[PDB]
């Protein structure tokens, strides 16, 4: 095969929180365009059961191998480089998107890359002149206030248009031997972070190696924040249905645009404000829109609303509800609770 | 399947029989990210023709022959299959698919018959390790000994014919008349150079470059001004992608011209090409098979604004931009070969036989 | 639409032409049998200058001399070039200063240097500069005019690049370095803390001091009575972005040709690229000074030709040449990018290349000469050869059976050459 | 009065920089309301002191831009109105026999040359319907005005196939294809390095020319000479679209700089680079057709092959005049 799809993801359940299976959406990205068989990495700091919950996947053959905790990108590739035989398309778990992927493949099947990476509008991100061809990246830790520019790519490369404020959808279609190399060395964390800045670096090392960097205005990734996953879910409102669509509702109340799916109970006289109405949901009372995070195990009545108040897995909410942006984890059989927006914990 | 590209724009009238893509939706937008259908090789091959990132006759031919190693030094022979057939008829969506991205000069034709006599002349008292190695061999040897060794004899044999002071004149970017030029400047000739370059794939600046980093004074000047250098050049010195069998050197989309205007003033015009693109085809002019690059490409931004930038919305205007054309054989002097200095009208007597 | 000044800066205070601005100052230098006075006073003429107010403070006599018996003297012309001189000021910063003591112009001057040699049309320029200004009501203080080159032309000596962190879409400035022997930069991050929406690193621009301003670049000249030149004019100006911004606006034209002469070496690059058509319509035989003793006939090559030349027999001339007014040369000679001048006489068999030629200079039979400058009348005798840059100046001479090396910087002046005039090449004195 | 002067250095000093104005009818019309200034506005009473004054403005001129033979020829063409009229009123040495009733009779003689100077255009595009019978493909080059007229006007009561060439040193091709297409002429853009294989198909070549010499030959926007040399080979008939005042009495060889060098920056720009350094560029913008390949000239009488242009001569310019 060309490609290896490998699909990283480290550390309730935090990887498939979501409307749909979260982990399904680059699975779902994978299988658009061809990919029969596609590598997954899996964890151990929350379980060593993510394949456990991996089982019912509405996809036709996928391949899983779990892992330890505290292991980076690079150190689990590391670690799976024996099942990794050519080409790798490294991924995350946590990316949703409708890239036109046969664009970033396409850079790297022309130029005849050696790091095609994918990015959408703290990293200062070099591009050249012609908008593709990166030469400079760079976090706040090498450098306190300046960008030391080395001479020679200036001479060579004159116009380097920088950007700033762009989000990495961390999708890196490698090359074998950056991958070789990558397993000869070890002082090596985080592609993100030590490695893909070394290859930028090193790119003047011919037999050279050139790097390569889509941008884009479409989609983001989900990144690293519970937060994120709202705004996520809110533009996937919109996006998914390009492909809701069947549940078991009440098909009585007044809301569209938030989750909407089976296995919850809902009533009448309700709005949905893009939240998040997840498994095992139950609200039989006079509630209103909550722009706000219900996930599994819900429960709530007496009139209840919310703003941007994260109620997590067994959720139990009565007794005047007025809540706002005020996160509460599991256990939440929290009922009597004037919640603020104030700093507020889980 | 493969699928296959649209075409770009209304075409002219007399060219309805070519296609007209666009370098810009290359095919693999509607193509599988793991390589499916074609062999990596060939995707990418394609991918990068389609852009525009090969641009030589040898450059191309020898892009093709890599690709085809990567091809049979990967290969798998299906289920009591036949190699000798079963990888032609793999191929041939290959070459279907190539031809969709960028029409196959006659170089590569060229390859691709030979290529196809060569695998169709294996049988099946070889295995699949001895007979793959022999492929790849036979394609290594085809290349040291039709565009290594070949490009090595026609340098040394236009070194004879090339005495000092004498402002040979040459077209566009070429590979065969670089190292000419170059190699007979180690050699001691004192000549100059005088570069003529076209738009819109300004082709001239490669060869361009690869003179003055090597010494010999250059002279760079476009097309239309031909007429104007032509009274003190003493030799032409023109590429030739294609060799008919009338004779008629085909090549890029100004040596007709050139040599005309060359035979005018009276300086004699010579084509050195190897004994690989004579292609066994004949035709008359340059309009029953041509190429057409993304015609969307010629508004050159001269001035303030380009005059061709809303070039579709205007209903009659028709844009094009060859990519071949050709000189007849009276027009032409020489073919130089690793034959010798052959007439150009002993084409089809010589590199045929 | 008020009239455009020209604060004609003309005398580069910063001495690099030595020995040779000795004589005259570099303002008055033959770059092709032309004195780079005239050259950036046609210019300001080129693109609707009105008033060019030349100011000179070393040897002013000599150039107000010259720009009197100029086609910018007579009162019927357009560029009433009012020279105006003083003895006190020696640097751009002084220069400004007296343009506050006499309040000359009024608005969009133009801070050319005197040996700007450029066809730049700076309508374009001084239009969206205007409308810069309109907008945003005045903040937008000074507009340089870059052009757009590569690194590693001949006119980009190893002294003169500079590095502009500039914004893209209007074309603002942000930072600002020369490379005087430099592998790295260093940019600030307080471009993109300002507006991280998105700059460049433009290394490709060549600096070619036509800077547009106002009357608030006087202004913040005579506050800072610290300023030295232009260079470190906006070198300071672009720290201080939030104390009174005043932001420059970089501009690139593509098209068109500009350079600033600041030493043999891109004095070498400027003249023989001008000899070469690059700066039309500033050829040399448009004959934009009007004089009768430089017109000249064009040819195949460019090998140009001035009147009551008499060439030799079987000599010839490869390219680039200019000869001038008078000038003999004599038979089997041998000339090639060269450019003679007004009344020389050459020998015979001798050979040239890249040389110079500035009048009156007598080289003599068998003399090799590459790649060397020879001031007024550097007459110089038999078998001689010379080397790279060997530049030779002021009515010195070289005696027979001589040879010269590499760099040959000598004068008629024995401390400030590198040897002294004389009739050989060793004890001059 | 000095308005003169300065005007005639503003003329003068436009010319050398840059084309002012631009249309070649134009700049004659420019030349010639100049010239009339001079002939109300100068100390005269003769008509040798006259002639002279008149030549030492067109030595001038026409030492400024070599390549400007418009206004070198109008010139010539007002001294032969000046040897004219004196001519026949006063009767080889010119006296100042007589006065002012001159000087009406040549200001009106110059209006009335003024007046078929500006309404040329219109005369040959109605001269063009007999010319393009339909379905033609007419192949011209460059962007000419007369040309344009020529071609869009024809096209309002026929219809042909219009190939156009584009000049390759700075494309003008393209606006002349665009203003033809705004008028519906089926018209195909090409670059000039296809004028051979895009030939065989042509079966006209209507082309204007810059300047007209006095072998019928022609100096024209580069790229015109092979147009000519190959419609030649494919022996198809040229058309040089020129009005009467784009002639030149000069010869082919007896000009010095006969072309026109401009800034090579055009065709190799500086950001190239090093490579810069030992190249020659050339960039001549205008080409030298020998008359041999032209046929038909459509000037504003009508049709006339080459060898009736010398006549033109004899019958617009003094013999005498040709050095201006």
């Amino acid at each position: 095969m060309e490609f290896q799809a490998v699909v990283m993801a480290v550390g309730k359940p935090l990887l498939p929180v979501g409307n749909k299976p979260l982990i399904w959406y680059p699975l779902n990205l994978l299988e658009r365009v061809g990919f029969e068989e596609v590598i997954v990495v899996t964890t151990r700091d929350v379980q060593k059961a993510l394949c456990a919950e991996f089982k019912m996947k509405m996809k036709p053959d996928i391949v899983c191998i779990p892992d330890d905790a505290d292991m980076g990108t690079a150190d689990s590739l590391r670690y799976i480089y024996p099942k990794l035989k050519t080409d790798v398309l490294v991924l995350s778990c946590d990316l949703i998107t409708d890239v036109a992927l046969h664009e970033v493949v396409d850079l790297f099947r022309a130029y005849d890359a050696s790091l095609a990476m994918l990015m959408r509008k703290r990293d200062f991100i070099g591009v050249d002149s012609t908008g593709k061809r990166l030469l400079f990246m760079a976090n706040e830790a090498d450098l306190d206030e300046e960008l030391v520019i080395k001479g020679s790519i200036l001479q060579k490369h004159p116009r380097i248009r920088f950007h700033t404020g762009l989000v990495d959808a961390h999708l890196y279609c490698l090359k074998k031997y950056i991958v070789d190399f990558l397993m000869e060395n070890g002082s090596i964390t985080s592609i993100r972070s030590e490695l893909i800045p070394y290859l930028v670096r090193k790119q003047f090392s011919l037999k050279s190696l050139d790097i390569y960097s889509f941008i884009k205005e479409a989609n983001t990734l989900n990144l690293a924040p519970y937060d994120a996953c709202w705004n996520a879910c809110r533009g996937d409102r919109w996006e998914d249905l390009s492909r809701s669509s069947a549940q078991i509702v009440s098909k009585h109340l007044v809301g569209v645009d938030s989750l909407i799916g089976p296995e919850t109970q809902i009533g009448e006289k309700s709005s949905i404000k893009r939240s998040v109405i997840g498994s095992s949901c139950l609200i039989k009372d006079r509630v209103t829109i909550t722009n706000c995070l219900l996930m599994n195990s819900v429960t709530v009545e007496e009139g209840s609303n919310i703003q941007g108040s994260v109620i997590c897995n067994n959720a139990v909410i009565e007794k005047g509800a007025d809540i706002k942006d005020c996160l509460i984890g599991s256990g939440q059989r929290i009922e009597a609770k004037a919640k603020r927006v104030n700093e507020v914990i889980v | 399947q493969v699928p296959t590209r649209k075409d770009y724009g209304s075409k002219v009238s007399l060219f309805s029989h070519l296609p007209q893509y666009s370098r810009q939706n290359s095919l693999t937008q509607f193509m599988s990210i793991p390589s499916s259908v074609i062999h990596p090789a060939m995707v990418r091959l394609g991918l990068q023709y389609s852009q525009g990132l090969v641009s030589g006759s040898n450059a191309r031919c020898i892009a093709l022959l890599r690709a085809l190693q990567q091809v049979i030094q990967d290969y798998t022979t299906p289920p009591n299959e036949e190699l000798s057939r079963d990888l032609v008829n793999k191929l041939k969506p290959y070459m279907s698919f190539l031809t969709q991205c960028r029409p196959l000069s006659a170089s590569m034709h060229n390859a691709i018959k030979f290529l196809n006599k060569e695998i169709t002349s294996v049988g099946s008292s070889k295995r699949e390790e001895e007979a793959k190695s022999e492929l790849r061999a036979a394609i290594d040897r085809y290349v040291q000994e039709k565009i290594v060794l070949a490009a090595q004899a026609i340098s040394r044999f236009a070194y004879q014919k090339i005495s000092n002071g004498d402002v040979i004149l040459v077209y566009g970017c070429s590979s065969l008349v670089s190292r000419i030029l170059q190699e007979a400047w180690t050699e001691g000739r004192r000549f100059r150079v005088v570069v003529v370059d076209s738009r819109p794939w300004l082709e001239g600046r490669h060869t361009l470059r690869s003179l003055v980093h090597a010494g010999v004074p250059a002279s760079y000047l476009l097309i239309p001004a031909a007429s104007y250098v032509l009274p003190e050049v003493s030799k032409v010195l023109l590429g030739a992608h294609a060799l008919l069998a009338n004779g008629s050197v085909m090549s890029r989309v100004g040596t007709a011209q050139l040599a005309l205007v060359a035979r005018a003033h009276n300086v004699p015009v010579l084509v050195c090409c190897e004994t690989y693109k004579f292609c066994e085809r004949v035709q008359t002019d340059a309009f029953v098979s041509n190429e057409l690059d993304d015609p969307d490409d010629l508004q050159c931004k001269r001035g303030e604004h380009v005059a061709l930038a809303n070039w579709q919305n205007h209903a009659s205007l028709r844009l094009l931009n060859l990519v071949y054309d050709v000189t007849p054989p009276e027009l032409v002097d020489l073919v130089i070969t690793e034959l010798g200095m052959i007439p150009c009208s002993s084409v089809p007597v010589v590199l045929r036989v | 639409p008020p009239p455009l000044q020209a604060v004609l800066v003309a005398d580069s205070f910063d001495r690099r032409f030595f020995p040779i601005s000795k004589d005259q100052p570099r303002v008055l230098l033959p770059l092709a049998n032309v004195a780079l006075i005239d050259y950036t006073l046609e210019f300001l003429t080129a693109t609707g200058v009105q008033e060019t107010f030349v100011f000179c403070c070393w040897k002013a006599a000599q150039i107000k001399e010259h720009l009197l018996k100029s086609k910018w003297c007579r009162p019927t012309s357009l560029n009433v070039v009012r020279i105006i001189t003083s003895e006190l000021y020696r640097s751009l910063g002084d220069v400004l200063r007296d343009v506050d003591a006499k309040a000359l112009v009024r608005s969009d001057f133009l801070l050319v240097y005197g040996d700007v040699i450029s066809n730049i049309n700076i309508t374009r320029a001084l239009e969206e500069h205007r409308l810069r200004r309109k907008l945003e009501k005045n903040v937008s203080v000074m507009t340089m005019i870059f052009k757009e080159s590569s690194p590693s032309h001949p006119t980009r000596c190893h002294e003169d690049n500079v590095v502009v962190a500039v914004d893209s879409t209007t074309n603002r400035v942000l930072h600002f370095q020369k490379t005087q022997g430099l592998r790295r930069f260093a940019f600030p991050l307080s471009l993109f803390q300002g507006s991280s929406d998105g700059v460049e690193v433009r290394y490709d621009l060549l600096d070619c001091h036509i800077s547009i301003c106002s009357p608030q670049v006087a202004q913040l000249f005579t506050d800072n009575f610290d300023y030295q030149t232009r260079d470190d004019f906006v070198r300071g100006l672009l720290v201080n972005e939030e104390i009174l911004g005043n932001q420059i606006h970089m501009h690139v034209t593509a098209k068109e040709y500009g350079a600033r002469v600041s030493n043999l070496h891109m004095y070498s690059a400027v003249c023989a690229d001008v000899i070469r058509r690059w700066v039309y319509p500033l050829t040399p035989e448009a004959n934009f000074t009007d004089s009768t003793t430089q017109s000249c006939t064009h040819s195949r090559h460019n090998i140009y030709r001035g009147p009551e030349v008499s060439l030799g027999h079987g000599s010839i001339l490869e390219e680039n040449v200019l000869l001038g007014s008078g000038t003999v040369i004599g038979s089997n000679c041998f000339i090639t990018n060269s450019v003679i001048g007004p009344g020389c006489h050459i020998g015979d068999n001798v050979v040239l290349d890249q040389t110079y030629l500035w009048q009156g200079v007598r080289v003599a039979a068998g003399a090799q000469i590459h790649q060397s400058l020879l001031c007024d009348n550097a007459e110089v005798k038999e078998r001689v050869t010379l080397k790279p840059r060997s530049v030779l100046t002021s009515q010195v001479v070289v005696g027979p059976n001589i040879t010269l090396p590499e760099g040959s910087v000598i004068s008629l002046h024995p401390p400030d050459a590198e040897e002294d005039e004389d009739d050989g090449e060793f004890s001059d004195d | 009065g000095s308005e003169l002067s300065e005007r005639i250095e503003s003329f003068v000093e436009t010319l050398k920089r840059g084309g002012g104005p631009r249309s070649s009818e134009e700049m004659a019309r420019e030349t010639l309301g100049l010239l009339r200034q001079i002939i109300t506005d100068h100390r005269w009473s003769n008509a040798g002191e006259l002639m002279e004054l008149i030549r030492r403005e067109g030595r001038r001129m026409t030492a400024a831009q070599p390549s400007e033979t418009t206004v070198g020829n109008m010139v010539r063409r007002v001294l032969k109105i000046i040897r004219e009229e004196y001519g026949r009123l006063h009767g080889n040495e010119d006296f100042s026999f007589h006065y002012a009733q001159l000087q009406s009779n040549i200001i009106e003689a110059i209006n009335e040359l003024l007046v078929e100077l500006e309404g040329t255009m219109e005369n040959i595009a109605a001269q063009a319907l007999e010319h393009i019978h339909s379905n033609e493909v007419i192949m011209t080059i460059g962007f000419s005005r007369t040309v344009e007229a020529f071609l869009k006007e024809a096209a309002r009561k026929r219809k042909f196939h219009v190939i156009v060439a584009e000049c390759a040193p700075f494309c003008q091709g393209h606006e002349m294809a665009v203003n033809l297409s705004k008028a519906g002429i089926e018209t195909t853009v090409m670059t000039d390095a296809a004028i051979f294989a895009v030939m065989s198909r042509v079966n006209k070549v209507i082309i204007g020319t810059k300047t007209i010499l006095a072998n019928g030959a022609l100096r024209a926007v580069t790229g015109t000479h092979t147009l000519a040399l190959a419609a030649k080979h494919h022996s198809t008939p040229l058309i040089v679209c020129a009005p009467m005042f784009k002639l030149s009495p000069q010869f082919p060889n007896e000009e010095d700089s006969f072309h026109k060098f401009v800034a090579p920056e055009e065709v190799l720009p500086f950001t190239e680079g090093d490579i810069l350094e030992k190249v020659s560029v050339h960039c001549p913008v205008f080409d030298y057709v020998p008359p041999e390949l032209i046929t038909l000239f459509i000037s504003n009488i009508g049709g006339n092959a080459p060898s009736y242009i010398y006549r033109l001569m004899s019958e617009l310019y003094h013999p005498d005049d040709h050095v201006l």
